[PDB]
């Protein structure tokens, strides 16, 4: 209903993240929560999702380890934290939720992470 | 029955089903075997189903 | 891992023309496949859940089709406004997305 991710990051490389992403109008337990990143001009890749009712969270396999993703009941948000990232992840951050048939019918505006020194 | 409200309920089945097989290449033959469930009683403006996993690992 | 092909890869088309954009999926993906509309700097937008069902607000123009492997999104009757990145993604699995569709006017 409303996703509300937080503000564009500048971040040093080799260093860590934390993305966040307040949901309004529903509770996360209730849906499967997405962290989809897309780099200038390319194609959308999804990078995993939590259940919040468990925790339980899958990865995509190149994203295995390099990201975590975590929920928090009390506040409703979501939050997609890298580990360790270099120059190439330098992309946008998408926020969205499971909608009807399983598709992804509301999204957040998006985290423009920008790396460099 | 969780605290927010929400139900899970489960049964035990023995389900016995029609799969309809079109014996022209017997026995070298494969066959789709299907398993249809609904709602009866309410329409898809009332209940909708869904399923609780990702499709693919639902069954 | 479910690749999806999206062709074609950019299409220049006129106004008010019947245009179509297909998907083609690895494997059986039986009708989670959707289409999601990006403006430029914007977020995508749902058009079509599952195999052809119109997400609310959008246009009786914008119709999908759907098959276990084959899927294509028409446009018909075309306006000005519908030039945006088209994106289809399957949910039978772990999602994956196209590389998706540039609409360009010509």
């Amino acid at each position: 209903v409303q996703l509300q991710q937080s503000g564009a990051e500048l971040v040093k490389p080799g260093a860590s993240v934390k993305l966040s992403c307040t949901a309004s109008g529903f509770n996360i337990k209730d849906t499967y929560m997405y962290w989809v990143k897309q780099r200038p001009e390319q194609g959308l890749e999804w990078i995993g999702r939590i259940d919040p009712a468990n925790g339980d969270t899958k990865y995509d396999p190149k994203f295995q380890g390099k990201a975590t993703i975590t929920t928090d009941t009390f506040s409703n948000t979501a939050y997609l934290q890298l580990s360790s990232l270099t120059s190439e992840d330098t992309a946008v951050y998408y926020c969205a939720r499971k909608g009807l048939r399983w598709a992804m019918d509301y999204w957040g505006q998006g985290t423009s992470v920008t790396v460099s020194t | 029955i969780t605290e927010d409200g929400t139900l899970l309920y489960t049964m035990r089945l023995t389900v016995r089903a029609e799969c309809p097989m079109h014996l022209e290449d017997f026995p070298m033959d494969a066959h789709a075997c299907p398993l249809k469930f609904g709602s009866y009683a309410y329409t898809r403006a009332e209940v909708v189903y869904e399923w609780t996993r990702e499709p693919a690992r639902s069954v | 891992n479910i690749v999806m092909t999206q062709s074609p890869k950019s299409m220049s088309m006129s106004v008010g023309e019947r245009v179509t954009l297909s998907c083609k999926a690895s494997e059986y993906v039986g009708t989670y496949v959707s289409w999601y509309q990006q403006k430029p700097e914007q977020s995508p937008k749902l058009l079509i859940y599952g195999a052809s069902n119109r997400y609310t607000g959008v246009p009786d123009r914008f119709t999908g089709s759907g098959s276990a492997t084959d899927f294509t999104l028409t446009i018909g009757s075309v306006q000005a406004e519908d030039l945006a990145d088209y994106h289809c993604g399957q949910s039978y699995s772990y999602p994956t997305f196209g590389a998706g569709t540039k609409l360009e006017l010509k």
